């Protein structure tokens, strides 16, 4: 839940 | 130890009948020879890099 | 922020710190066993700390290199903990039968558990992945301080040395694990962030100041 | 003391003959000599290897391969050009302090803290390094030893004697005596007629080789004795101390000539040599690093600072167009 | 390169890694430096060991193998090459327990060991001390007092205290009191037992040497 | 110092053989060994070679792909495996040994030749086939390259061979300008760059045979025809 992309 | 003191002696007297020359006379020959083979010295002036065999022969 | 600069003051000094020392043993001594997992420690580290001098700009290799960095970083840091216990609990072991380039053969074992698991994270976006990384932050932990204090209990039963071990210890883990133990623990009121990632900044600064320097005198 | 007391009258007898010859000095004639300039030398080679201490080093004729001893029991030998290794030879004993190559490279000698000297041969028809043949009779560690041909050498002890050998045989031909003192360092004249030798009694003596007799002895250090060298004339020789000093001999005004010392050196040296003209003489410290003197006004005209512990060696080769320095750092560099 | 000298640089880099081989070989092996005074007992403890200018021995004990070199024959000045033997792993000193009256000795054995205990070179290195003859020293005290040798001496004519009093007066000649710890074994000629106190003396350097490896 | 060959014989097109060459009074392992092979009635051709550290291995277009070669140290022992074996690979076989540092002479040492019966690249020109000759009379021997053999290293790389009758090649003159060991001082070399000449002075009657000119700049060792030498 944090774009941690 | 009464023969180990005559040999010395011996040598004394053998390194004392040699011929010296003036100490001025031995120091003008070692410039000479510096003088006259100071050309071939490559520690006292820089040789080119085109006849250097440990940089770029 | 107000001053994410505290981070860019602070790899300033950092990213130099380790460019010296990755030259200085990079070119001569580097015959000890010990200096291998060093050079591997500071040449990961710039990495990590150079990653972050840019997040000044605040897409694509930006995110899985420091990560890399940071799991592979605090792995070679619990391999030098753990060999210097086995040079006092079996030193005759240590000294004539320990097998050369053994360390190198486990530098670079680090160096692929590390890829393997930031393309699984990868993976699992192009799932619950992150119990296996959070619990394999704290497998570490207890390697790291539960090898580090048999080294006092096997030298405690001299005074300048006691010291070092809760010097190293301590750093490791007040100012290390916060961050990852963090990151992941969210994912499943926040400026723990942001705290965060300066600890995790300075600790991967002063590595050469204590594996290096302070025994470069 | 029947005698004993005219030995100290015919000392005094020379004292004073070598002190009616010297009317100058080489400073006053020296005086408007250019000078030398600045010698700067730059590092070109360096040779990895030899995991211990370097205690021995020697040129080849050819001025293109060297030889090296260290204390791992090994004897390396390099191509200076391309920095490749030629041979290898493994040592019986590792407490080795002194090489020699030959003049016609076919044969390289060592010694050290077994008083043994060894001969190795070069050119076999089977492709290995092979013993050609050891030398006893010293009764103290060997400390030089330099070749006169394919079949004799020079040996210097510290049993306080020097030798000459017959190889082919195995047995010494003269022993050469008078020093009270270990003896350190050897020097063959350019002819190999005659050969001085420094001890640790602060003397330096003068011996030929065909008579096996002292000619004359040179006084006037003030410690041991640790380097020495003659000039490329074959007229003069230096030497050098542990009271961080060199000084010029001359062999026919039977004096001194020179000192070379500084206010800010204070160890001793362990090597010297000159160059080609003898224009420069090259000195190593334990400074960790190296200087060059004037030769003919004593000041210094440059350093060699490239090494990270004590030099123990130092050389030049027969055409003066690079010096070698080994060191305890277990390195070798040439320089220009 | 030619052929011929691509073929040069190939057998240049074989040998180099040879003299990697046996650099390795040797940096696990323990070397000591055998010193002492004229008969101290230094011609027996290498029988209890297993096992010209100098002597070397080899021996192994629990897969640690040993190298012993001996000096004895060389009466040359030592300055000029005790440095070679700096970077030993320990120095074996014997000091002869019944050389008190005889002339002297002991006093001759003090100012060996002061002297080579205050080396320049050996400054940190350990000192193992064997005070040997413990058996033939017990015949002459007790018809022969200490006063004849330590004339200071404040105590009995006992060997439980005699004893103790040359051992203070050997250990206490250190100056760098800190880097150099000094472990004395009282020898008797068969004491079937020395190999070993050698062993856990020179373990303890192995693993202070360890700690400085890892600089910790 | 010896090398004794074994293995050859009468073989079908198409077959397999394996030929061994011991080695004996030297220091096997410090050598590279090659093979060179000799047509009847014709003249001497390279084959391969391998490393002394078994490190290096190169082999003639004409052989690749079939043969193999390979030595074992511990034994003393060099071989090579040969399949599908032509009607144009009957020659006798001979082993080789050569070393390279500074200042050696490979080349130096031929074994014994085993036979063998079934059923780019610098060319060097050869002189004439056949010089008449007397003893006492001086004479003179001219090889010709199709390339400078005059490397920048201040080196030229041109060998001299002689097989006298019923016998095995022995080096003369190796980099043109040096006489191996064992030879007489009647034996020189002289030219420069593509063209070279070895003259013999005052020959006896042992230097009847053939003279052959080797180039050793390349991979691909070349050999000139060879001229013979009658009485």
């Amino acid at each position: 839940r944090f774009v941690r992309i | 130890s009464i023969a180990q003191a005559r040999k010395l002696v011996e040598q004394l007297k053998m390194e004392a009948n040699i011929d010296r020359i003036k100490v001025s006379k031995a120091a003008a020959d070692l410039m000479a020879y510096c003088e006259a083979h100071a050309k071939e010295d490559p520690l006292l002036t820089p040789v080119p890099a085109s006849e250097n065999p440990f940089r770029e022969k | 922020l107000s001053l994410t600069v505290l981070t860019c003051i602070v790899s300033l000094v950092g990213l130099t710190g380790n460019a010296v020392v990755l030259w200085l043993l990079g070119c001569r001594m580097r015959r000890n066993a010990f200096s291998i997992y060093i050079l591997n420690l500071a040449a990961a580290d710039f990495l990590f700390l150079s990653g972050r001098l840019i997040y000044s700009l605040l897409s694509k290799i930006l995110y899985p290199v420091m990560m890399f960095s940071y799991f592979a970083g605090l792995s070679f840091l619990s391999a030098v903990s753990t060999e210097r216990c086995l040079s006092v609990l079996w030193p005759i072991w240590y000294r004539c039968h320990r097998p050369t380039h053994l360390s190198a053969v486990v530098c670079v074992l680090l160096w692929a558990l590390s890829l393997l698991r930031s393309i699984l994270e990868w993976m699992l976006c192009g799932q619950t992945s992150d119990f296996i990384t959070v619990a394999w932050l704290i497998f570490l932990c207890v390697v790291l301080c539960g090898s580090s204090l048999v080294l006092l209990i096997r030298i405690l039963c001299l005074t300048r040395l006691y010291v070092t071990i809760l010097l190293t210890v301590l750093v490791f883990l007040l100012c290390g694990l916060p961050f990852g133990i963090q990151f992941f623990l969210f994912l499943w009121f926040c400026h723990v962030h942001l705290v965060s990632i300066f600890l995790s900044a300075l600790n991967s600064s002063a590595n050469p100041i204590i594996y290096f320097f302070v025994g470069s005198f | 003391d029947q005698l004993r007391q005219e030995a100290e009258q015919l000392k005094n007898q020379i004292r004073d003959a070598r002190k009616a010859c010297a009317d100058a000095t080489l400073s006053q004639i020296t005086n408007n000599i250019d000078p030398v300039g600045r010698i700067q030398m730059r590092t070109r080679r360096t040779l990895r290897g030899h995991l211990a201490k370097i205690y021995a080093m020697h040129w080849g004729t050819d001025s293109r391969l060297l030889v090296s001893a260290s204390q791992d029991g090994k004897l390396i030998i390099w191509d200076s050009y391309t920095t490749n290794k030629v041979h290898a030879i493994p040592l019986r004993s590792s407490w080795v302090m002194t090489c020699a190559y030959a003049p016609s490279g076919n044969y390289v000698a060592c010694g050290g803290l077994d008083n043994i000297c060894s001969i190795y041969n070069l050119k076999t028809r089977e492709g290995n390094v092979r013993v050609s043949r050891e030398l006893a009779g010293h009764t103290g560690y060997l400390s030089c030893c330099r070749f006169l041909d394919d079949n004799q050498i020079v040996t210097s002890s510290g049993d306080t004697t020097c030798a000459l050998w017959d190889i082919e045989t195995g047995q010494q031909t003269t022993t050469f005596t008078g020093h009270t003192g270990d003896v350190m360092s050897l020097s063959l004249a350019p002819d190999t007629r005659l050969f001085v030798s420094g001890a640790c009694d602060a003397s330096a003596k003068l011996w030929d080789v065909r008579e096996g007799m002292c000619r004359q002895t040179f006084t006037g250090h003030e410690s041991d004795i640790n380097a020495i060298c003659f000039f490329p004339n074959g007229n003069a020789f230096a030497t050098g101390s542990d009271d961080a000093t060199c000084r010029l001999f001359d062999l026919r005004a039977d004096q001194e000539l020179m000192t070379y010392s500084h206010d800010n050196i204070i160890c001793g040296i362990t090597s010297v040599s000159f160059s080609k003209s003898g224009r420069l003489l090259l000195a190593g410290y334990d400074d960790f690093n190296c200087n060059v003197w004037d030769a003919l006004k004593a000041d210094r005209a440059g350093v060699l600072a490239g090494h990270d512990n004590r030099v123990s060696c130092l050389g030049v080769t027969d055409d003066g167009m690079a010096v070698a320095t080994g060191s305890w750092d277990s390195f070798l560099k040439i320089w220009n | 390169l030619s052929a011929e000298d691509k073929a040069a640089v190939e057998r240049s880099k074989m040998i180099d890694r040879n003299l990697r081989e046996d650099g390795e070989k040797a940096a696990r092996e323990v070397k000591l430096l055998l010193l002492g005074a004229g008969e101290s007992g230094k011609s027996t403890i290498v029988k209890q060991m297993k096992i010209t200018g100098i002597v070397e021995t080899h021996f192994t004990f629990k897969d640690l193998h040993f190298k012993m070199f001996d000096v004895g024959g060389q009466r040359s000045e030592r300055k000029k090459w005790i440095h070679c033997f700096e970077g030993v792993t320990a120095i074996i000193f014997c000091v002869a327990l019944s050389d008190y009256d005889l002339v002297n000795r002991m006093h001759e054995s003090m100012k060996l060991f002061d002297s080579i205990c205050n080396n320049k070179w050996f400054t940190d290195t350990s000192i193992i001390l064997f005070l040997n003859k413990k058996d033939l020293f017990e015949e002459k005290i007790k018809k022969s007092p200490l006063t004849i040798c330590y004339p200071e001496y404040a105590g009995s004519n006992t060997y439980e205290e005699a004893a103790a009093y040359i051992q203070c007066q050997f250990e206490d000649l250190n100056k760098r009191k800190d880097t150099k710890e000094i472990y004395t074994h009282f020898t008797c000629a068969t004491d079937t037992k020395n190999v070993q106190f050698v062993f856990d003396a020179v373990t303890d350097v192995i693993i202070k040497n360890n700690l400085k490896d890892c600089g910790l | 110092v010896q090398l004794v060959e074994s293995g050859g014989g009468l073989v079908q097109p198409g077959g397999s053989r394996k030929l061994s060459c011991s080695a004996s009074g030297f220091a096997f392992s410090s050598f590279g060994m090659h093979w060179v092979r000799q047509a009847p009635e014709k003249g001497l051709e390279w084959v391969a070679y391998i490393s002394s550290g078994s490190g290096t291995i190169y082999y003639a277009d004409t052989v690749k792909g079939r043969f193999t070669i390979s030595r074992d140290d511990p034994k003393n022992t060099l071989f090579l495996q040969m399949t599908s074996l032509r009607s144009e690979d009957t020659a006798m076989y001979y082993c080789v040994r050569s070393i390279y540092y500074y200042g050696s002479s490979p080349f130096d040492f031929w074994g014994q030749g085993t036979t063998l019966t079934v059923s780019a690249d610098i060319v060097m020109t050869q002189a004439t086939s056949s010089v008449p000759v007397t003893p006492g009379e001086s004479v003179s021997i001219s090889c010709r390259s199709s390339k400078s053999l005059l490397h920048s290293n201040g080196n030229t790389y041109l060998y001299w061979f002689l097989q006298r009758p019923g016998q095995s090649p022995q080096l003369l003159i190796y980099r043109m300008s040096n006489l191996a060991s064992g030879v007489p001082d009647r034996f020189s070399g002289s030219g420069s760059g593509t063209a070279f000449t070895l003259t013999i002075s005052r020959l006896e009657a042992e230097d009847v045979g053939v003279y052959y000119c080797m180039q050793h700049l390349e991979y691909p060792l070349t050999f000139g025809a060879g001229t013979k030498l009658e009485l």
